[PDB]
């Protein structure tokens, strides 16, 4: 959770190059000239009337590393090896071509990164997997879009192929990973007709808070019990709260109320 | 028993109490102490022996 | 990653070795 | 066994208030090398039951939270310790003790008898801010329970579950050295 | 109070004058 570039924008190469390389009277992030000494007035005034032209090579260059840095192209400790190659490479190949083509970069990645700013592997897990089956295609279909409703819905979830198996995973660094190949395999014996592993109870318990099921059939069931056990939990949860904060005006209290409570 | 038996609120086991006065004369030597029962931990003189 | 930042790379593709290849059986008595 | 994992029991470190890395429960464990299946299906019952129990035990107790192990906690989240209400009596009438005084009066004080009024101060001692940091021991073991990691560690490196290090920091994501 | 007493298990295992004067 390290930021990966120094400027207060994480996006915007040319803005977090702007906040790097530039002086901090140009910049806006949201006196009395005239009684000014006269040597000051004076520098103002003749910058004024002939501004002084400044190559914006550096400073392209800086957007670019900066932007080579977002994309995790380059690591956070060769920022400054880059950032010399790519200026050397400029100045023996500077041109007016290499300026424009330099400028259209910077445009196009910071474009891309604004736009930016798993669902493959599990189109592949689908297709590996064997679409009819003899026990009803209509609680397979179902559970199918269920789990592309959730895995879409998910805000950081991974589907990744390890070897012969996809995997399932909630979170980037949790520690709840499903191996959806295996519970497939032990699901389809049984889609429309205790006997579930570990592996595949994980995975309707997961797929329940986000599922057309029919509630004849033994999938159909175990959704809707896994659905109130959930719930249960989540009303016992709240007393769970509600009660240990009363009772705090003991980890004993605690104790004896989880014990009295699973 | 896990609730309920044991206080588990930074309390002592064993309390010394040093004498608020004391008088000895050639005959006898007493001794006067104010104990202090808690506010809500109890004992009995069963302990309480003198030192 | 993909830990094909710990292997070399033979251009670009990295010199990965067999999917099977680890495990290892040799035991006979004689 | 994936199927069927030991819990990763977390280990405490009451300076910094946070969990110090996470082992396998390596000490309570039963041995069955001396069991036939007959038992060997009843102690696998058993560890799937274990295993379930910790789920839920997580889904009830555990608040929700991106990462597992936050070193610097939300001062919402902390269960601050209540603070009862102090009442405090203000003893002497200070004005009215300066008049009975520079009108030739000497108070020696140990309600007095001069002053009628009698005003009580009642305000609670809460802490300027709400003590967000570390976590301790209870609300820890309430809410760092002993983790269930069904498929260990398959896939890429950096979906691997972290903080189970001992030595690991999230900040700048690396194994703190020497 | 059957909680208070220590539990011989799943129920709680369960003399309260005295009787000792005698001069002799």
């Amino acid at each position: 959770e390290a930021p990966r570039s120094l400027g207060p924008a994480p996006s915007n190469p040319s803005l977090q190059a702007l906040f790097q390389s530039q002086p901090s009277a140009e910049q806006e992030w949201h006196g009395d000239f005239g009684s000014q000494p006269q040597a000051n007035r004076f520098g103002a005034i003749l910058e004024a009337v002939v501004p002084p032209r400044s190559d914006p090579t550096h400073e392209k260059v800086l957007a670019i590393v900066n932007a080579l840095l977002e994309t995790q192209a380059i690591r956070r400790d060769e920022a400054g090896q880059m950032y010399t190659a790519l200026l050397q490479r400029v100045a023996r190949y500077n041109s007016v071509n290499v300026q424009g083509n330099l400028d259209r970069l910077i445009q196009d990645v910071k474009e891309a990164l604004a736009q930016r700013e798993s669902v493959v592997a599990l189109n592949a897990f689908l297709s590996t997997q064997p679409a009819v089956v003899e026990r009803g295609q209509e609680n397979y279909v179902a559970f199918v879009s269920a789990l592309k409703l959730m895995v879409t819905e998910a805000p950081q979830s991974e589907v990744y192929q390890a070897g012969p198996s996809f995997f399932f995973q909630t979170s980037r660094h949790g520690s709840q990973t499903v191996n959806l190949s295996q519970a497939f395999d032990n699901l389809r014996p049984l889609w429309g007709v205790s006997l579930l592993t570990p592996n595949t109870r994980l995975l309707l318990l997961l797929i329940a808070p986000f599922t057309g099921i029919s509630r004849d059939s033994y999938l159909g069931h175990l959704l809707t019990l896994y659905r109130e056990t959930i719930g249960n939990t989540r009303v016992d949860e709240t007393t769970y709260n509600e009660i240990t904060e009363v009772s705090r005006a003991d980890a004993s209290n605690l104790q004896a109320t989880l014990n009295y409570l699973l | 028993p896990t609730h309920d038996v044991t206080t588990e609120r930074s309390q002592r086991l064993q309390l010394r109490f040093v004498p608020v006065d004391r008088e000895d004369t050639q005959y006898s030597y007493k001794t006067r102490f104010q104990l202090a029962v808690g506010d809500n931990r109890v004992l009995d003189m069963a302990s309480t022996y003198f030192d | 990653y993909n830990y094909a930042a710990l292997a070399p790379r033979q251009g670009s593709r990295p010199m990965l070795s067999q999917w099977s290849g680890i495990g290892t059986h040799e035991m006979h008595g004689g | 066994s994936k199927e069927i994992p030991t819990p990763y029991v977390w280990t405490f470190q009451p300076q910094m208030g946070a969990a110090a890395g996470a082992s396998q429960d390596y000490s309570t464990r039963m041995n069955w090398f001396s069991a036939g299946p007959d038992m060997i299906h009843d102690v696998n019952n058993i560890r799937d039951a274990q295993n379930r129990i910790l789920m839920t035990q997580s889904a009830i107790t555990a608040t929700p939270r991106n990462l597992i192990d936050p070193r610097q906690w939300a001062a919402h989240l902390i269960k601050q310790p209540v603070v009862g209400t102090t009442h405090v009596e203000m003893p002497r009438n200070e004005v009215l003790e300066q008049h009975l005084t520079s009108h030739g009066a000497q108070i020696a004080g140990g309600r007095s008898s001069f002053n009628p009024l009698q005003t009580d101060f009642a305000f609670h001692a809460l802490p300027s801010r709400p003590r967000h940091g570390g976590i301790g021991s209870r609300q820890f073991v309430e809410e760092f329970v002993p983790a269930v990691y069904l498929n260990p560690y398959s896939g890429p490196p950096d979906s691997y579950p972290d903080q189970f290090i001992r030595h690991y920091n999230v900040y700048s994501n690396s194994v703190s050295g020497y």
